[PDB]
């Protein structure tokens, strides 16, 4: 278990990085080429932001 | 509703006739490369201001 | 300001589903096995196909 365990938290911590992606964090899309691919630089930059 | 069309607004937006082109979450002149499920369509008369 | 104004309001739906209206950018040939930028019905990206 003591090896284990640390196996374990290091894949889930970097599951948790991965599935940060999908979050848009109040962007109109999370995926950042879609945005890209639909608003203009000007606006799209706060999008990004 | 208007579906199943090749929706060129690039011919659209170039009119000079048209006084107000205000797009929301699209810029006005990207939108001739992407692709949309169905468009709706809603006209009517109301004032200037 | 208080002349009349025709409004017609489009509004362009994006969920997970199937398109049909399309911007007029002609279809092109398939390449497999290439590193290519692509853009399926409105999905754009870079990768190898």
């Amino acid at each position: 278990g003591k090896l284990q365990d640390v196996v374990n938290q290091n894949a889930q911590a970097l599951n948790t990085l991965v599935k940060q992606l999908s979050s848009n964090f109040g962007a109109i899309s999370s995926v950042l080429n879609d945005i890209l691919s639909r608003l203009d630089p000007p606006e799209a930059e706060v999008q990004i932001d | 509703r208007i579906s199943n069309c090749v929706a060129d607004y690039s011919v659209l937006y170039n009119s000079a006739s048209f006084s107000t082109f205000k797009c929301y979450g699209v810029s006005p002149t990207k939108l001739n490369d992407l692709c949309f499920t169905n468009v709706y369509a809603d006209s009517f008369v109301i004032r200037g201001d | 300001g208080y002349q009349p104004y025709r409004v017609v309001v489009l509004s362009f739906e994006l969920l997970h589903a199937p398109a049909t209206v399309c911007g007029p950018k002609k279809s092109t040939n398939l390449v497999k096995n290439k590193c290519v930028n692509f853009n399926f019905n409105g999905l754009t990206g870079t990768g190898v196909l």
